[PDB]
């Protein structure tokens, strides 16, 4: 109920965010990160939503060098609505507020961006984000120590036919 | 990644000191970003974070600094299923036939037309998790298949965990907060505080099996090859439950390696074992920590850290900026001897010269000896019994060492590997007298910036990973966020850089400013206090708000 942040940038564009609560703090983080890396985050959210083949077709790859379609299959499987919902409901109020603030702050920069520090201005995949998108990234990060390393292997797993 | 924490018994000022040198990608979803977070009165922390996360992952606060390295613990298990002999879509648990579950996902695919079409894919799942196939190793035939259970799928505590770390006061408090929540997914944690404690924790989310279960629950041939593979046809091979664990089936905090000392702790991605050799860490589950030979980065670090001489901040910085190729110390002397024994072999002439002039570093100015050495080592690594003194578990810091040139079969093969490597290098297009900096770069728009450092597998503490792209080696990962923190009375003194700069966008004023600095290895103040922040002549400020 009121997002506000105070941001200072020192040399090299390092942001110092001050706020009275987690929502405000997240707001400043999402705004400042977007100023530097909106296109990066937009791209990786597309990946984590399992939508690479939708925007870019089957011949391309993610920034992890997985083919777009197997990558999409894996992250669609990983980030199903039920899994995201249970993950959210297990978050503390403070963390929910951090995340709600981040999304709002990222989206504020997008609304105002005129391309000064954003090269992908106008791209259909550069769009407002939601807290679910941040959960998708978090879960994607979580499984890098596990099933994420086997993403191709998961997609390839099909039962045998009539072979001898 | 490297990490070194120094305590009151070894630091020049009698207080804590921390070097953080994570090795991570230079692009994509794991690209570090610097930021300082303050809620006045209860939160004040600075460091770097990964994209999308509203917390600091590696950083420091008023009395504390902490960092991470990828650990060697397993964070998942493979399960070998015994398939129903009548139906390869069913599997046996305690002799009972269970059906695989099928989850279908649908994907939109943009075609040459620009039109979308819908693709449907079946994901097969067992009680353990999804099935996985590695053709020729983990197949799915009429007899067996493999499922994978990832422990971090149930780790809903990861964001709370770093937010809690962000609020930690000192090392004791840091340890309490990490052991209480057990939300760290797959890294070690090292830390130092003002008071001069140095902390190592192998405190992550790790599948738990009671020790009596391990001999029969393992797949012997697969674990011998490094895979955490369990027998999936036995219900007793389920992850063990322990009420003290924060999550069902993971290892309680008390059974995970922790080392709290006042001299030092270190890690360079080996196991907990030799974090500090004066106090070896042993007796843990094989899922957690094993006594394996340490890699050359850790071997290098230990060779600089051992002893009784005080460690200054400058000492830790230069362990990174020296760019010393520590692998050369084990191999190059005997290699150079073989060269002197084979003068006149014209095919070895260029190589042996280059290796002899080489400063044994991965500096911008380092000669082509590095390139010759790399290609040789890649071949040397495939030879059998070529070490003069093989790994000795009773001398883990000093072995292996040397080339077994006294054995003719080894001398012939080493010379051949040098010949092959030399041919390979000269076959490529490396100009006369090109230096390492001429070859390894990071592209920024249509310019290139020369990048010092080399692959960690050759024992360069400043680990840099590159790939061949046209006429150069393009940096893809490695040294990334650097922070070196000390604790003078005025407040935390932090020094470092973000190697690839704050922004991934070419339009940004901060696309390459720190990268130019990384090239010259000129670390900078990381301003934390209001007085440090206000003293910066580049200071900019913006306040923003909007209704909820
Ligand atoms: B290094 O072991 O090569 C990489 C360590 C990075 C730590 C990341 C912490 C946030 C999840």
């Amino acid at each position: 109920t009121g997002l506000a942040a105070d941001i200072r940038w020192t040399a090299y564009g390092v942001p110092h965010i001050r706020a009275k609560d987690e929502r405000g703090l997240g707001y400043g983080i999402g705004y400042a990160y977007a100023r530097d890396n909106a296109c990066l985050l937009a791209e990786e959210i597309v990946t984590a939503r399992g939508e690479r083949a939708r925007y870019f077709g089957s011949e391309g790859k993610s920034s992890a060098e997985l083919d777009n379609l197997p990558s999409d299959i894996f992250y669609a499987w990983l980030n199903q609505p039920e899994a995201l919902q249970a993950f959210w409901q297990a978050q503390t109020p403070a963390v929910r507020q951090l995340l709600e603030g981040y999304a709002a702050g990222f989206n504020r920069f997008l609304r105002e961006a005129d391309g000064k520090t954003t090269s992908c201005l106008g791209q259909p995949w550069l769009r407002a984000i939601a807290t679910d998108d941040l959960l998708r990234l978090t879960r994607r990060l979580l499984v890098e120590g596990g099933v994420g390393q086997f993403a191709d292997a998961l997609v390839a797993a099909a039962p045998p036919g009539a072979e001898k | 990644s490297n990490a070194i924490a120094v305590g009151s018994e070894r630091s020049a000022d009698g207080k804590g000191m921390l070097l953080a040198n994570p090795h991570f990608p230079w692009n994509g979803a794991m690209r570090f970003y610097q930021m300082h977070l303050t809620i006045p009165g209860r939160l004040d922390v600075m460091g770097a974070s990964l994209p999308g996360l509203p917390v600091v992952n590696i950083g420091f606060s008023r009395h504390l600094a902490w960092t991470h390295t990828v650990d060697t613990s397993s964070h998942f298990t493979l399960y070998r299923l015994a398939l129903d002999p009548k139906d390869p879509r069913r599997y046996l648990v305690d002799g009972r036939s269970l059906p695989l579950e099928e989850k279908s996902v649908a994907i939109e695919v943009r075609g040459a037309d620009g039109k979308l079409s819908r693709v449907e894919h079946k994901v097969y799942q067992s009680i353990y998790g999804p099935l996985v196939v590695w053709p020729g190793k983990l197949d799915w035939n009429r007899s067996e298949a493999y499922a994978l259970r990832d422990a971090n799928l149930e780790n809903t505590r990861v964001l709370q965990q770093w937010y809690s770390i962000n609020q930690a006061s000192d090392v004791a408090d840091l340890r309490r907060r990490v052991e209480a929540l057990q939300g760290i997914p797959w890294v070690n944690t090292l830390a130092a505080d003002e008071q001069g404690n140095a902390l190592y924790m192998n405190q992550s989310v790790v599948p738990y099996l009671k020790p009596e279960l391990i001999p029969a629950c393992a797949i012997p041939q697969l674990v011998a090859e490094g895979l955490p593979a369990l027998q999936g046809q036995d219900s007793r091979c389920a992850w063990s439950r322990d009420p003290a664990a924060a999550q069902a089936g993971i290892t309680p905090a008390a059974q995970l390696p922790v080392l709290l000392r006042r001299d030092f702790v270190q890690n360079s991605n080996d196991s907990a074992w030799l974090t500090n050799p004066a106090s070896p860490l042993q007796g843990f589950s094989p899922l957690v920590s094993q006594e394996k030979p340490i890699g050359p980065r850790a071997r290098y670090a230990l060779s600089r850290l051992q002893g009784k001489q005080p460690l200054e901040a400058k000492t830790l910085e230069e362990m990174v900026t020296a760019n010393h190729v520590f692998s050369a110390d084990q191999v190059l002397p005997d290699l150079l001897r073989l060269c002197r024994d084979n003068q006149g072999e014209k095919s070895l002439a260029r190589a042996c010269a280059a290796l002899a002039q080489w400063d044994r570093g991965a500096n911008l100015d380092s000669g082509s000896g590095f390139v010759y050495f790399q290609r040789f080592m890649q071949r040397f690594a495939e030879l059998d019994g070529a070490w003069k003194e093989p790994f000795d578990a009773q001398r883990p810091l000093d072995t292996p060492q040397g080339i077994a040139l006294d054995r003719p079969q080894v001398a012939t093969q080493v010379r051949q590997a040098l010949a092959d490597a030399a041919a390979e290098v000269e076959k490529s297009g490396i100009p006369d007298g090109a230096r390492w900096g001429d070859l390894q770069v990071s592209t920024r728009g249509q310019e290139r910036i020369a990048i010092p450092g080399g692959d960690g597998h050759f024992g360069v503490y400043n680990a840099i990973q590159s790939v061949r792209k046209g006429d150069h080696l393009e940096v893809v990962g490695g040294t990334s966020y650097i922070q070196l923190v000390t604790f003078p009375e005025e407040g935390p003194k932090a020094r470092g850089l973000l190697a690839f700069s704050q922004s991934s966008d070419p339009r940004s004023p901060h696309y390459r400013d720190q990268t130019e600095l990384f090239s010259r290895q000129q670390w900078q103040t990381l301003p934390f206090s209001d007085r440090q922040i206000d003293a910066d002549p580049q200071l900019q400020r913006l306040s923003i708000r909007e209704a909820a």
